[PDB]
């Protein structure tokens, strides 16, 4: 009862928007993007028979995605227009999807503005933070952003790279840091860290590999 | 021993078909460090592009085509391009340089508020692709110059004033951008110059296709690698097919000339 | 000052000054005085992402309006929250009448009227705070008073300006000065949860506190491993590590009074213990 | 088993020569851990200066001209009152300045650094008049004032209060909470650099620094106090006065404190 | 452009393009083009607190004041500099006339006048320099312009509003701007000690020159040693090494040039050298 | 020749003001602090018969060194007032020593002007930098202050402790990190590191102990 029977029913509930969460953030990095776990929340949120609007919030994206069912280009206009544009997409009504490409865009003084005016009982946010994209006094003490969304998300989808090839995880690190970008990167398969924050107030923690071509997902540590 | 440049599993360098889909919008980030610069590559994807295959590389009868090529730096004047690609013959009417290191800061900058810089070099790119829309490739070489020329330039200003509206804009963008910020011995740019090292971060999120040339760690017999990645974003393609083939090449430039092989 | 028999009040056993109760016998116990005395503030700090310590919160305001309700026990509470549904959630009851017991799944009977409880808003600029709650003690002049300050520097409730020294550390001293100022009649009680407060900061907060307590949920494993031991006595897990850092009076005179992973903590269905810690 | 307390050569702890000497000024650099508080050293500071010697820690009734200036911005004047009474120090011979009560009120509604610095050092200022040659001031976390005054930096904090402090003083003496370098895993270097400035300049002026800590390695023992040179010179006529560098352990507990030797 | 038998013009041996004397015949050949191919420009970097560059610089001036004195070899010197001394301390003499043999411990007889060389301040806003520069640039239209920046981004010389990226990086781009757009007849040469220089400025600065020299000091150990070995041979001893970080055009077309430790120098009586190491 | 004959004579010529050396810079920390390397400067420059008039500059000194021939309380006033006074003590006529307590009061930006009004044929600069005090945009490239003012510097004296205790280099770093600070520190037997910047250019180094007691350099 206090952790999970089967995660990998956890996970794909998560997935197909049945579980709710109100605001799920994701991870990621340029080892692995977001785009391929995303399609995964579309392919499970159709699969159990949903049918979900979807209004995508894009500061990064120029190539609309065939899913979505709005979709706002955030990079021109201001943050307060970006709201309200968010919300007349909107509503009891029925259940809508809000995917933003990236978080790493709004100011981090914004950011719980920005949660609080969105937030909505038929409203789920699915939301990317770049983990390896630097945020933009010294008695200031404001949490960075990445530990703030954290503190702020009811699910968090921390995603990894699988490595296949001849080099491990620090060769590819020191690579990484010379921007000598090795073969082996960004694959179909690769790996999720789940932490999911019950009502109760306890966060719990699963590892899965997921494939996103079959969309088989198993467990592992 | 020479091998061709192949990029995709379609056996393409430059697919006809980034050209025909609509709507349809394909970065490739290409990166290198300054001992191993970037100019036949430039040209052997105009050549591409223009005259059909990358025969400077690969290896021809007069021919004509739509094609066209927008070539824009802001480290190299007009000239530099011209002469190169007069040399290999590619018709001056199939391509147009845009210099944005000829009078650049006595004009577009001293005296003029960021945003008001940004959209005029945005303007002349919309006015060089206004006339060829769908058959059209633009390169545009190190344009992360202008997060150090402009005072106060963010990289999220930078991609959201000039860069992500210019891809909006195009069939194919080709980003070419100096490495050296990430190989300085004893000195971390993720947190020093992350100003800077975000803008290769998210430009690589965002292409298609990462290909990188770097000197050996570890003769006079080559010059460095070329590696062909993914980039962080799916191919915008009809064909559910066509992925990139990732590769590392060994090459010799000299006299030139170029040669790809394998290791 | 008070009715010299205000039935909130007690003599420390240590010290013989005046104390009251939280609302929690375990952590009046834990205090070290069977309550905390008069003119001194606790800190509850809590790990993790639980809330466990809302109970508290709740107990140290509930216990107060009981009092006040009773002999004489006049109190009055300040709230320092945009959380104006703290007051319906106060719990009701399952030296007579210094502690009770009460029952977290019932509520006060009535819910606390305007003249029992105050809320006071904490995006109000720190002078207008201080102000209101230096007037509010002015206007109960002969009240217990417990300030309760749930989830401080909770950044759905907190601005960002907030968190700048001048102007939390400011807002704390300011609230310490009134604590010291009203020694004979103010007790506070504050709560943080300490994962996302940077360091340095939390070193601030914890030096403005006359004590301070640590929360530790049990992880993962740990709670997986009770809920097998416990298989058939699920009334016997515990939640957690309840640490001490810091206690009234004893810490300031410099004794060394930190205690680390020596006392567990175990929300019941109706009562909140702490209690000796054993690896069963 | 007991020790008395002792700082320097000649056997004392607050040397007399220190009062008579002019124009010599000598900063003690006092620093604890708040778990490790040191109310009971500032009681004996105060009991040597005021009756003559460290009585707590090591009697008829006496008069003296010795005063002491008393200070903190963390603690509320009763505090001490209380705490000197319990000793039996002459009311008539302390002054206690109280940075605690009112003192946010008192200094918000855009009151600038610059008169917020002054006035605080014409307190001490007023206080040290009366007295002068035969007081000795005693200052508690004065470092707070680096987080409740904005944009205030530790050079500004040593220009228009400290140094001038001293500049006034026979012997000054700054107790500060070292907290900030105990954190683990944080660099109070690089991070908190306006902080810990502020104690490696004090260190750098004083004669002389006492160090309060718990043992990182019994309820036998509350915590060791060093007794270390400081970074400068003390400021004396006697060429052969110097710090008596040593390390106590020490109990406090029930009001009551005990040195001893490891 | 220039005149077509302009002293101090010859013909690249590797690209044939027109390329001019660094005055000093060594760093000519370690260019790889006998010289400076016009329309290009140089950076030497000196690590340690030593100033050797200093040599480099004067040799630059002072081969384009003896061409415009000699047959035509009309040239005009552009100094972005405080130190006007800099005029008064260049070597005299010790393709005939493309390159002489300078003698350090001579001067030039007369010293370069106003129209021969001209200096411009580098504490001026970077507008009101590349403005400056180009005017004399257009002033002068038929002849071969060097532009000299010795001791580039010196502290005791540079205001630190000049160290923002914006400014110096703006300020050698508009000069890089001017050595392509009028390429038939300017060259560029600056001078940098790197030691004080951030890592991040000093990769922009590399980018900005179209060929790096560094120049490496010998240390204390390795000096003594060389003293202990040429004890009988003191005219033996160099000074330190020469690292080839870029070259002109080959680098640019994608070569990989950088070649270190290959090369030392040698501070002479008189002259200047770069031996093989 | 390309290395001293006799460093510790080198060492005693800088310490008499013999030799030029118009800027020289101390490096201290907490562990040993400066002030008894000054002495040795004044001891050195009076027992060779010199007679130089010192100015002292007080960011941080109260008590008035009794060597000194004029003292400037730095601590109040601004910095154009603060060079006036420094220039108005300072003159051919003879050779002064100014003498500046702490360099980190000085703003990095303003360190090359202060040191180029200052200068002079008849100063020789005595200033100390602490190597421990933090100094107080993201396209700003101007060095950080130690890296200058090593760049500008003569000479420099880099003093270190010397540990006769129990505690090694890393144990006491660890202690000092959490300011609990050791006994046997600031010690009359301490450590230095000099660097005589030569006409040539050349920068050379050289180890010392020191003894501010007797005076007695020897070579490490």
């Amino acid at each position: 009862a206090s952790s999970s029977h089967n995660p990998v029913i956890l996970l794909k509930r998560i997935l197909s928007l049945t579980e709710s969460s109100p605001f799920i953030l994701c991870l990621d990095s340029i080892a692995q993007t977001s785009y391929k776990l995303i399609q995964e929340f579309v392919h499970q949120s159709k699969s159990k028979g949903n049918e979900y609007p979807i209004v995508y919030i894009s500061f990064e994206t120029v190539n609309k995605p065939s899913y979505c069912t709005q979709f706002i280009d955030a990079t021109q206009m201001d943050f307060v227009h970006l709201v309200k544009q968010i919300i007349s997409y909107l509503p009891q009504a029925k259940k809508h999807m809000v995917i933003i490409d990236s978080l790493n865009y709004i100011s981090t003084e914004y950011i719980t503005r920005f949660l609080s005016e969105i937030a909505s009982p038929h409203c789920t946010m699915v939301a990317t933070y770049h983990k390896d994209i630097k945020d933009e006094d010294w008695n200031n003490n404001y949490p960075d952003k990445l530990t703030l969304l954290q503190f702020m998300a009811t699910t968090i989808v921390d995603i990894d790279v699988v490595l296949t090839g001849t080099l491990d995880t620090e060769e590819v690190s020191e690579l990484l840091n010379e921007f000598r970008i090795p073969r082996g990167l960004n694959n179909d398969i690769f790996q999720l860290r789940l932490v999911n924050k019950r009502k109760s107030g306890r966060s719990l923690e699963y590892d899965f590999i997921v494939n996103s071509n079959t969309h088989e997902y198993e467990l592992l540590s | 021993q020479r091998q061709d440049l192949v990029l995709f599993s379609d056996q393409s360098v430059l697919p006809a078909h980034f050209f025909q889909d609509s709507n349809s919008h394909n970065l490739f980030f290409i990166t290198h460090q300054s001992c191993t610069q970037p100019l036949w590559m430039i040209n052997a994807l105009v050549e591409t592009h223009v005259l059909g295959s990358p025969s400077s590389l690969n290896e021809m009868l007069p021919s004509s085509t739509r094609s066209h090529a927008v070539l824009a730096s802001f480290i190299h004047e007009q000239n530099y391009f011209t002469n190169s690609l007069n040399k290999l013959k590619i018709p001056s009417n199939n391509y147009n340089v845009l210099d944005f290191l000829s009078d650049f800061i006595v004009n577009n900058i001293h005296n003029k508020p960021r945003d008001k810089i940004l959209s005029d070099v945005l303007a002349k790119f919309s006015a060089a692709i206004q006339n060829n829309p769908t058959d059209t490739i633009v390169i545009i070489e190190q344009p992360e110059l202008l997060l150090s020329l402009v005072s106060g330039l963010t990289c999220s200003e930078l991609n959201n004033k000039f860069i992500t509206p210019l891809l909006r804009q195009c069939k194919v963008l080709i980003i070419v951008s100096n490495s050296d910020i990430f190989n300085i011995d004893e000195y971390d740019a993720s947190v020093h110059s992350s100003n800077l090292q975000n803008f290769y971060k998210s430009s690589f999120i965002k292409s298609m296709i990462n290909l990188n040339l770097n000197p050996l760690k570890t003769a006079k017999d080559v010059t460095g690698s070329l590696h062909v990645c993914r980039g962080g974003a799916p191919i915008a393609t009809s064909n559910t097919s066509l992925h990139v083939v990732e590769n590392e090449y060994l090459y010799l430039n000299e006299k030139e000339s170029t040669k790809l092989f394998y290791r | 000052g008070l009715d010299s028999s205000h039935v909130g009040v007690r003599p420390s056993p240590a010290t013989s000054q005046p104390t009251t109760s939280t609302g929690s016998a375990d952590l009046d116990s834990i205090l070290g005085h069977m309550g905390l005395p008069l003119g001194n503030s606790v800190l509850v700090e809590e790990q993790s992402t639980t809330e466990f310590h809302s109970i508290l919160g709740k107990l140290f305001a509930a216990q107060g309006i009981v009092h006040n309700r009773i002999r004489n026990g006049d109190t009055h509470v300040i709230v320092l929250s945009l959380n104006q549904m703290f007051a319906k959630e106060l719990p009701g009851i399952y030296y007579k009448d210094y502690n009770h017991q009460f029952d977290i799944t019932t509520r006060l009977m009535p819910a606390p009227i305007a003249s029992e409880l105050t809320f006071i808003a904490p995006t109000q600029p720190v002078s207008t705070i201080l102000s209101q709650i230096e007037q509010t003690i002015k206007r109960n002049d002969k009240k217990l008073i417990r300030i309760v300050i749930p989830s401080l520097l909770h950044p759905a409730m907190y601005p960002p300006k907030m968190f700048e020294s001048s102007e939390i550390i400011g807002l704390m001293h300011g609230v310490r000065s009134l604590v010291k100022k009203y020694y004979e009649r103010v007790v506070l009680f504050a709560s943080i949860s300490i994962d996302i407060i940077t360091p340095p900061l939390l070193v601030l907060l914890r030096n403005m506190f006359d004590s301070v307590i640590n929360l530790e949920p049990f992880n993962q494993e740990m709670t997986e491993f009770l809920e097998r031991v416990y298989k058939s006595q699920p009334g016997k897990i515990q939640h957690g590590l309840v640490h001490i850092l810091k206690l009234p009076v004893f810490t300031d005179r410099g004794e060394m009074r930190v205690l680390k992973s020596e006392w567990a903590f175990k929300n019941g269905r109706k009562k909140f213990e702490i209690e000796q810690w054993g690896i069963p």
